[PDB]
């Protein structure tokens, strides 16, 4: 279930649920499981807001555990490609995929909560079926963990010798320490 | 004849903490007067007049601004109200109620009501309500507006003349409307909203976007001052009724501080009012600065603090003023923060 | 099935849900396992009370038999951030992580039901894999474990040894108990 | 299904659900199993009728053959913390915790229908682990049947000792003998 609540204005009242509210404030949620229904739909809101004004901040908070790479990849591009500077924010948790996009925002308006907490490895697959089909998704999914490790150290400022060394395996990142490793910028311990 | 420089310099007896109305108000009439006295029957004819709408918070003074400025003024002034009025024959009001309300200011001179002045308050509660499957003939709403167009362009509206004895007259008074000022101001709420979502940043719930922490600590005022007439038909006035109204003032807001201002920079302030009161006795009265923060604190806590002034200050003097004439060898009396409270007695000195 | 309510106002008669009727009066329902579905709607719930008026307490009831614990920390660390003051009150149950939220409201305005009953213990998690990956995510869990317990003694007031001991195991407190301990701060047992 | 009803008012004609009718009446709906979704629902409707008007009885049809013990015990607490006299009627049955919320209405304000059935017996629970877990958990299985009956007494005015025995094992019991075992006031058989 999701609360309705109102707004007031000059010509008159409007319902609005809690998610379309915060929209018209440019902010966008990011739950759950990524997938290719759930990023879609994150895609289509970017959008709207662009039209809308090309000039004003958007703020992302992120709280998922991950999930599929492609679906992923596609919000990284759109971040980029459009004008808005796309804040992040985490909150409970950032996998893999929620780390990768975490600090894909703009630089000096990424947050993370005191007791947030970042965990990052490597991509996951796997194939069934003849030897050479099993070489070509191989060769695949390489490419794309050289991919993924090249832009996180663009945004991290690291190298992308301490980004494979540190992504061969689950690494858990408290949130003073995501601040020391160049991932995001500051803290929202407090409201100022 | 008046200068603008003297009569700003007068209005600031009457007025603190607001200088960009005063400078606007200032220029529109001491053209009017010019306009009004000189004939201008010279190559350039039928000069334009420049209406003003006034904006500013609740309370803020714009019902002192007319009316201070109507007592020193020659001309007469009227305090009319646009809710009242409804459209087209309806059961609230009609448009002319207001022409003849004028006349009794102006003695049923047709000349005089042509130099007076009119305000009007409220002006935002007509602002155009838009629901589509309701009516779609807002009374209330925008239809008010296109009927104030023809009056404040200029037309001549009959007006039975003091309302006549009894039939016997039976006669109306024609009453030009086109020289004559009209002073449109409310206080428009929401609007605050409207204009920082076009002008200044990401701002509302998220976390990042500045949050409304400064509700009463900072003032909304400097935000108005951009204020333009797009942003007005978002609100819901329509661009017509805009253009009749060129002219905008910001009246930011009243400070906590202004308040103690109120008390004893004016020539009507209560302070003065009381103190003469009790010098005839041979009593002086004295106001300390702690006495004027508690007074400020209990007004802001009550709606339109500034019209709550004089509750505050006569319960506290009420009991005093009782026991002033029984009382003799008393030269001074002292009031403090305590006693605004109501936990404490004022000292008596003799 | 929720009940619609009819709210009388000076502009006309509206209709709202029972529970965003008592949204309007800064009122959030903290209802089952805390997943990060429900936890991030509650999010929205919070922050949107914080623009509406900043200077009003707002109460949170729960009754929850607790659940994951990262969906959890997201609330604790929005409760601390905004100024308004989160009333906190315990209806039915207070489970583990129901209870480092229920303790975790401002002091002096924390209550529990006469019968109310909670439970703490420590966290629970579990890994299959190599030993290597089974390091790496005990260690991580014994920190969150020992995060846990020095925020609830923050609260509580206890020492960081005395909750170390009471939440090796199932541990069920009554409601006058929670008071000795400084879980809450009194009972609300009828108006007054 | 829900049957949609039109009530007739001043200002114009208004179309309610039958359940949000009879709540504009004071009249709230218990049904089916006791959990937290279902009880943390009512709770609600209590409280909204608690400021709509705090001198007027409210009527709880209750008819369910009982569930969760600490969702039941948080409407216990908010029917005696609120002033309204609550007014309770058994409809159908009412089980173990159906009957405990029968009985703790007002005194002289409950009722029971002439085929009504009540059933009364201890509490249900389990646990798998160490035997020192065992043992918490029947301590406090323990504290809550004997909190139950020391409140059944209470109401019902019998002793301790005679709700022990008969709380052994389910007991069932008819609609005329309720009133003489002090469980409820009188019997609804007709209109008058
Ligand atoms: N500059 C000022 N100097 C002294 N008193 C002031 C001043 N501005 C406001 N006040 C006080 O505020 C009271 C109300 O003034 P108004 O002009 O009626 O305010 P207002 O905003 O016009 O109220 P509305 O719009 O008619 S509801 C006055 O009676 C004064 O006591």
């Amino acid at each position: 279930l999701v609360p309705m609540v109102i707004e007031q204005t000059s010509r008159g009242e409007r319902s609005f649920d809690i998610y379309s509210r915060l929209l018209k404030e440019r902010v966008i949620f990011l739950t759950g499981q990524v997938e290719d229904h759930m990023a879609n739909l994150i895609v289509a809101q970017m959008l709207f807001l662009e039209a809308e004004n090309p000039e004003k901040d958007i703020y992302l908070y992120i709280n998922s555990p991950g999930g599929v790479i492609t679906a992923g990849m596609s919000i990284y591009d759109t971040m980029q490609f459009i004008k808005p500077d796309v804040s992040t924010i985490c909150m409970g948790q950032a996998a893999s995929m929620g780390a990768f996009l975490l600090t894909a925002g703009a630089k000096g308006k990424r947050f993370c909560l005191p007791n947030s907490r970042v965990m990052i490895h490597q991509p996951l697959g796997g194939y069934q079926g003849q030897a050479t089909d099993i070489e070509i998704h191989a060769r695949e999914i390489l490419k794309v963990k050289g991919r993924m490790n090249e832009l996180m150290a663009l945004h991290t400022g690291q190298s992308l010798e301490q980004i494979e060394r540190d992504t061969e395996r689950d690494r858990f990142l408290s949130a003073p320490e995501a601040v020391e490793y160049g991932l995001v910028d500051s803290i929202l311990t407090h409201r100022n | 004849l008046p200068t603008p420089h003297e009569i700003r310099n007068h209005l600031d007896d009457y007025v603190i903490g607001q200088e960009q109305a005063k400078k606007v108000l200032a220029v529109a009439v001491y053209n009017h007067y010019k306009r009004l006295r000189n004939g201008d029957t010279s190559n350039g004819v039928e000069l334009g007049k420049s209406n003003i709408l006034l904006i500013g918070p609740t309370g803020s003074g714009k019902t002192l601004l007319a009316e201070t400025l109507a007592r020193l003024l020659d001309v007469p002034f009227t305090m009319a109200d646009a809710t009242t009025l409804t459209e087209a024959g309806y059961v609230g009001e009609d448009v002319e109620n207001i022409i003849q309300k004028l006349l009794q200011k102006s003695d049923y001179d047709v000349q005089k009501a042509q130099r007076g002045i009119v305000y009007i308050d409220q002006i935002d509660k007509i602002s155009r309500k838009s629901d589509n499957p309701s009516i779609t003939r807002d009374v209330s709403g925008e239809g008010v507006q296109q009927a104030l167009l023809k009056l404040i362009e200029g037309t001549v509206a009959a007006v039975p003349p003091q309302g006549g004895r009894k039939h016997p007259q039976q006669e109306f008074l024609q009453v030009d409307t086109s020289k004559i000022l009209f002073i449109c101001g409310g206080a428009f709420a929401g609007l605050d909203k409207v204009i920082s979502h076009r002008v200044e940043t990401g701002s509302g719930i998220g976390f990042g976007a500045t949050v409304k922490a400064k509700s009463d600590k900072a003032s909304e005022g400097e935000l108005l001052a951009q204020v333009e007439p797009e942003d007005l038909i978002k609100f819901g006035l329509i661009p017509e009724f805009i253009g009749r109204l060129p002219v905008v003032a910001t009246l930011n807001e009243l400070s906590e501080e202004a308040l103690i201002q109120i008390l004893k920079e004016p020539k009507n302030a209560l302070t003065k009012q009381y103190q003469a009161l009790f010098n005839l006795e041979g009593v002086d009265l004295e106001f300390r600065d702690e006495a004027l923060d508690a007074i400020a604190k209990k007004a802001m806590a009550r709606k339109t603090g500034a019209r709550g002034l004089r509750s505050i200050v006569e319960a506290a003097l009420l009991d005093t003023m009782y026991d002033l004439p029984s009382m003799e060898d008393v030269e001074k009396v002292v009031i403090d923060e305590s006693v605004i409270d109501g936990q404490s007695e004022p000292l008596l000195i003799y």
